[PDB]
RNA sequence: AUUGAAAGUUUUUUUUUUUUUUUUUUUUUUUUUUUUUUUUUUUUUUUU
């Protein structure tokens, strides 16, 4: 997923002595970051599970775990990256066009396109 | 080619200050890195070109290579901006690791003579 | 030839590094790894030596082993700088691995001597 | 001037087909940009 509307800024963080409070032990790393907000180029393709029809039984369970991963990306939305505890990063799919391309009848050409939204 | 006006630009750069206690260059690497961050958090050329001047009318900056990074910076493009300021960066921090001596880098114009004087 | 060079080059780069509490070669196989994949990635050779500058300047580069470096590589073909970076890669890493002392490999110019070297004992 | 000789071991036949160096593997785990500094001193709401 490249970006396009991307900006890098640059925060420094500085440890603090717990004993005499305030003095920096020199354990000042500056890193290196994106903006809060930027589009990126998300395409995924899943083969063998139908999700806008549904399995109906067969190995089932897994259409469930990934409509619950795909609700929680666009919802909530997953934390990757390198801190990830002091809240950097934090990705989230605002919408993505569902295409559902089908051997037997047409495969090239999509059979079904939906918004992720209605998917979920 | 990109690479001479770099060299350029950091042996302009590389000019001791004058009125200092200790030999050091006129300008610091903190700037350098200062001005690439700037760069990438903006994305433009113009308000960099801006904060150029801002710096160079503070001090810290050598009004002759103020006025070459003016006139390279004057019209390029934002990757080709990048590059230069890249380039610049790399080859202060070259200069100042090897505690080369201005009087000896001040006939240079080139990267390829620059390049011979490091390696006799 | 070009082996000669590597040899004397990884000669240089495997010195051992003062105030280190550790024997070590001046340099790491790290540093012959990225100055690889720099040159395979940036396909320039201008480009490489600025990385190499940089690398002698964060002084973790034996400022002999950069001179030899920068005078090798100017004036010197693509194909021609990747065969002998693969050959200083090389060398250096058969030091590495039969860890070689520094003191009694010193004093070797030619790829020849050091084969003769390695094979006597 | 051999009992005495004059005949290419030659024609002809593709070492070819089947097979994706492939699957799995988040460059993350930790660190408060704080810290010492009084917007202070000088000046008569006033004369022919």
């Amino acid at each position: 997923a490249i970006a396009e509307k991307y900006s890098i800024s640059q925060r420094t963080m500085v440890a603090i002595n717990r004993v005499f409070g305030g003095q920096m032990p020199g354990h000042l790393y500056t890193l290196d970051y994106v903006d809060p907000g930027s589009e990126f180029s998300f395409m995924m393709m899943i083969y063998n599970l139908n999700l806008i029809e549904g399995e109906k039984d067969w190995k089932a369970k897994s259409v469930e775990a990934l409509k619950f991963l795909l609700a929680t990306l666009v919802r909530e939305g997953i934390f990757v990256g390198a801190r990830k505890s002091v809240g950097y990063g934090l990705i989230k799919l605002v919408d993505a066009k569902v295409s559902l391309y089908k051997a037997p009848d047409h495969l090239v050409s999509p059979v079904i396109v939906k918004k992720l939204e209605e998917v979920i | 080619d990109l690479l001479d006006i770099a060299t350029r630009i950091a042996i302009s750069a590389i000019k001791p200050k004058p009125k200092s206690n200790k030999p050091e260059p006129y300008v610091d690497s903190s700037t350098i890195n200062s001005l690439l961050s700037f760069l990438q958090s903006r994305r433009n050329v113009n308000e960099l070109l801006l904060y150029i001047m801002r710096q160079a009318g503070r001090d810290e900056i050598d009004e002759e290579t103020g006025k070459l990074l003016l006139a390279s910076l004057k019209d390029r493009e934002l990757k080709d901006a990048v590059n230069l300021l890249g380039y610049v960066k790399w080859v202060y921090d070259t200069l100042t690791g090897l505690k080369v001596n201005y009087n000896n880098v001040k006939g240079v114009k080139t990267f390829k003579e620059l390049v011979n004087i490091l390696s006799k």
